[PDB]
């Protein structure tokens, strides 16, 4: 489920240049990956590759939903901040529920 | 030619004096740079290797030489022109200078066909420069000098302006390197460690940490293990041994145990051996400690290399990492096993995490440094990449496009600008906090923070033991002078006397030990170390000796004659144990002291006599140490000294203390940083309020700084009319407080007057303030430029119009003028426009971008400066200046701690008034003294009385024998008043004497920057944030005050569901969904057409309003996009 | 009883392990590395001090007396040479609870002695 | 709680090859005294030996002797771990033990 705009607001800076949420830049990342996989399965392409996106595609939905998982790089954006997934968005103090419930 | 006590106070003082002319308070952070600069640039270039690269024909590239140039800027022709750092902070530059570097190329194909190409002063990078450095343009210049070029002489320098911001780096304290230290945790699988951080000479690489530990007790013994750096399993020490080349077990011990004749030392070592019998050979162990390893080869061969570059390379770096050093590493090893030994037997202590002794300070250089290193690491790496992708096609390459300079000096830029101290991309892994943006609120604050050291445990920390106040901080850190909110113990100060060493080389040292009668450690037997001491140099074991004691007598001689041992080396002699540990490293807090003779002092009085006129014979504290008068000691070597609080403990007593004195103080309250200094009779105050002075001397009203008239600060207080206290310590003649004070000399009356003054509270004369009495002027300064980025919009400053602009608000837009820029003069009230901006658009063809005033500030436009800023379009500066006059809320402060708001302010025939008819200024509640138990209040009140009648200035220097309560008492019965202050007031209402004798007289107060005005804030349907519907955060954003999870529960308790309802539900988000009766999800409504419908469920009749928060709303949606599928089920 | 040392090998010099010889009855000290035996002489393999009764007088070294920062007294003289000043200190050591005990050594340079009142 | 460690004064393994003859000079009295007549199987002896020396102070602050202590010991340890003792007289609290086969 790729949730609708007010989840993840496009916020117009000082200028014209759209900015866009963390949760937009993550389900890019998916829906790159899941193209390219349905390509990749539709035409040539190794069983290894194919494994290799799954992984890649595995990766970002867990990172998207949950982006402190132990071991595992966090996701990444320009800057090199982390990304904030569902889960940092309500997990505790200044989340939803604690900030603004 | 003994100072005699009758001018000790004199002479000391004027001691001070000289180190204070000499040095000043940001002495290190200019000599940190200055090594960094000098020295630390030319090693890092230096101790890079040349990069070999070839397909046939090969090239070097081999670094040689830096130059650094002074501090200089290109405009667009390209011109190079000197940058005054002023100009750098109005036109948002930053003050570097241009690092060359000469570079030697020399092609080598074959048949010795060798020709060498050096480019001289090869364009390398720009590092920022340290003002006051010696590489600073204002550096050498005289006051008139400074002043010709908008600088104040008071500066005090030791920052750098990065991009117009000055930026100042914080010292950071860690853990000594190359020392051992045996700990004990409680909570572990080890009953004793025993680590050491190693790190080479050079630094080259990250601290390596190798530990030595012992099992807990619970197989038959306690064994002891090494972990490894670059290994993941615990190793056995014996084995560490053997894979050294040690594989008898008489060499393993000959190097562990010096005295044979110990047992209990055998015995403890025994189990380890016994662990370790079938592994008996070099080749074996080195095979055993790469399968130990997390990288364990297959074949033994790889193992066997890997084992040998880790113990050659990782593995205690500092006692060298050359090959052959395999004797020194042993026993340095069998050192470490040693102390291991001796702590688990309880012969020597555990060492203490907080001796500071055992502690560094980086400084800007050795940061700048760590810095410069993975930079210059980067540029190399790029440079190597760029000429590989050359020399594979078999063709020349300019290393002039090879170099891409962006890397040092966007690198060094953007960590000094934000503070992250690493790699921009590592900006997670990074440290912040260093590099803090220098605070310009008063003088004070600005010492203060050039004078700030740093302990990086960690705020989030609830162990109290780095936060506590260690008894090895005296001399070298404030006592008092630290933040009490979260950051208590961590953030800390200087004292003024303190001296944080810049580093030396060891060379001369280690030269003249060889050249005295040391013997090195691979020419002796180990059963010479039994009886002779160990001699350590920069942690590293260089060789023992026979006898210690004439040997520390003829290294003291030598640092006090200026000979090849530097004033800042420390030497000490551990008695007990017999090391002796020489150190040059940098980092080492060290403070002056006076050396004592048999019972006397070396400072005679010719040397007061020549520090007297120091002026004319330019006999400088310089001259003071090279006499042998003065030394430096550091706090590690404070434990082998004793120490004199004044001459007078140098007196032969009935019953002697100690007889035996080697040092002696210069004056006690020079344990006190620039802030503590400034407080009055800081001794008859309970601590806790010396602290809170110390913060609050920082928001103090006054004049940051002589040259404010061309600063264009984002936030600036300036007092109409500072004083100088009546009262004063000795001490802030060198903090320069006398020519920049913050606070003012108030006729405070201590009293219960109206009951406006409860509960830290003070009372004003309305009077006094309407005569300029803590007045200020607040000046804020605007930024703004006009960006032509691209031609798809363009930015540009010019008078808006309504006919065009788009985004223009209602506000009027007469006051700029057609350059769209404001004129001084010109008095702008809230939301009104100072610069008008205009965006060029994809209210056509161009929209409102204009700069409002923040809102509710009502000031008037101080000046505007025009400029081009670094990349060259149309950069504007407004100062806006708005008088505050003191009123009901405004924050004061006297010296003590005692902080309070405005009351109330009453006329001046509203105020009480003595027989002759002196109001107070100021009156404050008795209730704020008993408790707080700052008589320094009382005594600095009285002593300003006496004073203020006898035309001087009041001595408050904390520890003065020849000023105590009495006497200043008994001067001021003899100007006509109360011994004890106290005065007859009458009622300003009734003229009736107030039966109860007043206590009236001149104190020092400060105005604080908390002013209420700045903090009053009110909303009422005001703008909302976008993610979650709800009031913005902050005045500035016309946000709405946070009603709390405290807050919930609270009314909660009350019973108050309709009030919690309107709070958490009404009053912050209200909303309204359609919610599916069937499936509980929210559905799709259409309210114009009036058809709502469920996508899911397929119905289209069944759906039901809900009033909810928006936030749960957006709650909901967040939670199904996890795939949860909260159902708002309505019945 | 006293404590026990460690013995190595001749040969290859390293420690000495404890056996018994069952057809003379008697203790050897014999390397586990090399073929090397010993008779031994003392007949004790092990011994552990509970109490831990140790002599800190041992532990003491004279340099010690070269301290600025100890304490000098006159009024316990050296019982070897006769000087009058001499340092005083307390134990300072883990594993040691009645830790006031002062132990004194001579100033006098060479003598060195040390004792305890 | 009361472990031999609190009670015990010092500990030491010896190589005793006949018991008649010992290796310290001071325990020949009792350890004669007990072996005159035969309490146990003497074939099943060790020579390796373990003596232990008590303080008097623990001793008595616990109102212990060595009889409750070696009634713990062949209580724990059974008849394969033989222990011997003297009286509460001697000016030492000794207590010597072996292992039996
Ligand atoms: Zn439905
Ligand atoms: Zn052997
Ligand atoms: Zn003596």
């Amino acid at each position: 489920p790729v949730p609708p705009l007010s989840v993840r607001p496009a916020v117009v800076m000082q200028g014209s240049a759209r900015n866009q949420d963390d949760l937009t830049h993550k389900l890019a990342d998916i829906v790159k990956i899941n193209n390219q996989l349905r390509r990749n399965e539709q035409n040539g392409a190794a069983a290894h590759v194919i494994a290799e996106d799954v992984k890649l595609l595995q990766f970002h939905v867990a990172t998207m939903v949950d982006n402190e998982l132990p071991g595992l790089p966090r996701a990444m954006q320009k800057s090199g901040r982390p990304l904030k997934s569902l889960k940092q968005r309500l997990k505790g103090k200044e989340g939803r529920v604690r900030g603004n419930l | 030619d003994e100072i005699t006590p009758d001018l000790w106070q004199e002479a000391c003082w004027i001691v001070i004096s000289s180190y204070f002319d000499e040095k000043g308070l940001v002495r290190q952070q200019l000599d940190s740079f200055d090594e960094f600069i000098q020295m630390s640039v030319q090693r890092i270039v230096e101790d890079a290797p040349p990069i070999d690269l070839q397909a046939p024909p090969r090239y070097l590239l081999k670094f040689e030489q830096i130059y650094l140039s002074k501090p200089t800027h290109w405009e667009r022709d390209g011109a190079p022109s000197p940058m005054m750092p002023n100009e750098a902070r109005l036109r948002n530059l930053t003050y570097s200078a241009p690092l060359y570097v000469d570079i030697t190329k020399t092609v080598i194909k074959e048949g010795e066909e060798q020709l060498q190409t050096q480019h001289q002063k090869t364009f390398i990078g720009k590092i920022p420069i340290m003002l006051r450095s010696t590489y600073c343009l204002l550096n050498g210049l005289t006051d008139r000098d400074l002043c010709e070029l908008n600088e104040c002489p008071l500066d005090p320098g030791g920052y750098f302006i990065i991009n117009g911001s000055e930026k100042v780096l914080i010292a950071q304290e860690k853990m000594a390197t190359n020392t051992v230290y045996v700990f004990a945790k409680k909570d572990s699988k080890y009953a004793y460690t025993g680590e050491c951080r190693s790190c080479l000479e050079n630094s080259s690489r990250p601290t390596s940490t190798i530990w030595v530990s012992m099992l807990a007790r619970g197989a038959i013994g306690q064994r002891i293990v090494a972990t490894l750096p670059y290994i993941k399993q615990e190793v056995p020490i014996i084995i560490v041994f053997r894979a050294l080349g040690f594989v008898s077990d008489r060499d393993i011990l000959e190097h562990i145990i010096y005295d044979f004749e110990d047992p209990e030392m055998m015995e403890m070592v025994k189990p380890s051996l016994d662990e370790a019998f079938v592994i008996q050979e070099q080749n074996v162990a080195l095979n055993f400690i790469g399968s130990r390893g997390a990288k364990p080869g297959v074949t033994k061969e790889k193992r066997i290399k890997y084992a040998k570059e880790v113990l050659q390379k990782e593995m205690l770096p500092h006692v060298g990492v050359s090959d052959f050093c395999e004797t020194k590493k042993a026993y340095f090893l069998g050192y470490m096993v040693h102390r291991l030994l001796l702590a688990a037997l309880g012969r020597r202590e555990l060492d203490d995490r907080d001796h500071y002794g055992n502690k560094r300070l980086d400084l800007a250089g050795p940061l700048l440094a760590f810095l410069f290193r993975g930079m210059f690491k980067n540029l190399l790496k790029e440079v190597r990449i760029y000429a590989q992708k050359f020399i594979d096609r078999g063709k020349d390459f300019n290393l002039e496009l090879a170099i891409k300079t962006r890397i040092i000096s966007d690198g060094l830029k953007y960590s000094l600008a934000t503070g992250n101290w690493g790699d921009q991309k590592k900006a997670h892994q990074a440290r912040a906090g260093v590099s803090q943006v220098l605070n310009r609120l008063t003088f004070a604050s600005t010492l203060s923070h050039l004078r700030r050291l740093n302990s990086p445990i960690g705020r989030d920390g609830k162990l109290a033991k780095p936060r506590q106040l260690h008894n090895t901080l005296w001399g070298m850190v404030c006592p008092a002078e630290t933040p009490e909110g979260h950051a208590v113990g961590l953030v800390k100060n200087l004292a003024l006397m303190a001296y944080i060493s810049v580093g030396s080389q060891p060379s001369p040292i280690l030269e003249f030990l060889e050249e005295w009668s040391m013997e090195n450690l691979e020419e002796i037997s180990p059963a010479a170390i039994a009886d002779a001491t160990k001699i350590f140099v920069n942690g590293c074991w260089v060789g023992i000796h026979k006898d210690p004691e004439q040997l520390m007598n003829t290294l003291r001689k030598l640092r006090r004659q200026m000979d090849i041992i530097v004033s800042e080396v420390s030497m000490i002699r551990d008695i007990r144990e017999r090391e002796i540990r020489i150190y040059t490293d940098a980092g080492r807090i060290c403070r002056p002291l006076l050396i004592v003779e048999k019972q006397k002092l070396l400072l005679k009085k010719r040397h007061i006599d020549q520090l007297k006129e120091r002026e004319y014979n330019n006999y400088s504290w310089q001259d003071l140490v090279a006499s042998g008068v003065v030394e430096y000691i550091d706090t590690l070597e404070e434990e082998t000294v004793m120490l004199a609080m004044t001459p007078d403990d140098l007196q032969e007593k009935e019953v002697a203390y100690c007889s035996t004195y080697t040092h002696c103080e210069i004056h006690p309250s020079m344990i006190l940083g620039v802030c503590a200094s400034i407080i009055p009779f800081p001794d008859h105050n309970q601590s806790p309020r010396n602290t809170y002075q110390s913060a609050m001397g920082k928001q103090a009203m006054g004049v940051y700084i002589t040259n404010f008239h061309v600063r264009m600060d984002t936030l600036a207080h300036v007092l109409y009319y500072p004083q100088k206290p009546l009262v004063t310590t000795r001490s802030m003649e060198y903090l320069r407080f006398r020519e920049l004070p913050a606070g003012i000399n108030s006729i405070v009356a201590i009293a219960s007057y109206t009951g406006y003054n409860q509960e830290d509270s003070v009372i004003m004369n309305r009077s006094a303030v309407d005569r300029g009495f803590f007045r200020s002027v607040f000046y804020r300064s605007y930024k703004e430029q006009e960006s032509k980025k691209g031609f798809d919009q363009e930015e540009v400053f010019e008078k808006p119009t309504r006919e065009t602009c788009q985004g223009m608000r209602h506000a009027i837009y007469d006051k700029l003028d057609d350059d769209g820029l404001i004129a001084p003069g010109v008095r702008v009230s809230g939301d009104d426009v100072i610069i008008g901006k205009t965006v060029t658009l994809p209210r056509y063809t161009k929209r409102d971008c204009s700069t409002f005033l923040r809102t509710s500030e009502t000031g008037i436009v101080d000046q505007v400066m025009v400029t081009l800023n670094q990349e060259g379009y149309k950069f504007c500066k407004i100062r806006v200046r708005s008088v505050r006059i003191p009123q009901i809320g405004d924050k004061f402060a006297s010296r003590h701690g005692q902080k309070g708001t405005c009351g109330i302010q009453y006329r001046q025939e509203d105020m009480p008034f003595t027989c002759e008819g002196i109001t107070p200024d100021i009156i404050i509640n008795p209730h704020a003294i008993p408790s707080r138990m700052t008589i320094g209040h009382l005594i600095e009140c009285l002593q300003g009385k006496v004073s203020a009648n006898k035309g001087e200035i009041g001595d408050a220097t904390p520890f003065n024998d020849a000023v105590n309560v009495q006497k200043i008492s008994n001067l001021l019965s003899d100007y006509g008043y109360h011994l004890r202050g106290n005065e007859v007031l009458y009622n300003g209402f009734t003229g009736r004497k107030i039966t109860s004798q007043i206590f009236i007289g001149p104190t020092y107060y400060q105005r604080l920057k908390h002013m209420v005005d700045d903090k009053i804030h009110s909303r009422a349907r005001g703008p909302i944030q976008i993610l979650n519907r709800q009031p913005m955060e902050g005045r500035s954003r016309d946000g709405g005050l946070r009603f709390g999870e405290m807050e919930r529960d609270c009314q909660i308790a009350h019973g108050a569901a309709q009030f919690l309802r309107e709070r958490l539900f009404e009053a912050s988000d209200p909303y309204q969904v359609h919610v599916c009766n069937l499936c509980g999800i929210m559905a799709i409504a259409n309210t114009r057409t009036h058809t709502y419908e469920c996508r899911g469920c397929r119905n289209k009749t069944q759906i039901s309003l809900v009033r909810m928060p928006y936030a749960c709303k957006l709650l909901f949606q967040e939670l199904m996009s996890m795939s949860i599928a909260p159902r708002m089920m309505s019945v | 009883p006293g404590f026990v040392g460690i013995r190595f090998c001749q040969e290859c010099n390293n420690m000495l392990y404890p056996k018994e010889d069952k057809e003379n009855r008697i203790l050897l000290y014999a390397c586990r590395n090399c073929d090397y035996q010993q008779e031994a002489d003392n007949s004790c393999i092990y011994v552990n001090k509970i109490t831990h009764e140790v002599d800190e007088l041992t532990q003491i070294i004279a340099d010690v007396s070269q301290d600025p920062t100890l304490p000098r007294t006159e009024d316990h003289p050296c019982q070897k040479c006769g000087h009058k000043e001499a340092v005083f200190f307390q134990s300072h050591s883990a594993r040691a609870e009645d830790a006031m005990r002062l132990y004194y050594v001579c100033t006098a340079p060479h003598c060195g002695h040390r004792w305890t009142e | 709680h009361t472990t031999l460690r609190k009670v015990t004064a010092n500990t030491a393994i010896y190589y005793d090859p006949n018991p008649q003859s010992t290796v310290v000079a001071e325990d020949q009295e009792w350890v004669n005294v007990y072996y005159e007549m035969p309490d146990f199987d003497v074939a099943r002896i060790s020579p390796w030996l373990l003596r232990v020396e008590l303080d008097r102070k623990h001793m008595t602050d616990r109102k212990l002797t060595m009889e409750q202590i070696a009634e713990k010991i062949n209580a724990g340890f059974g008849d394969d771990l033989n222990c011997i003792f003297n009286d509460d007289n001697a000016e030492k609290l000794v207590l010597r033990i072996r292992i039996m086969n």
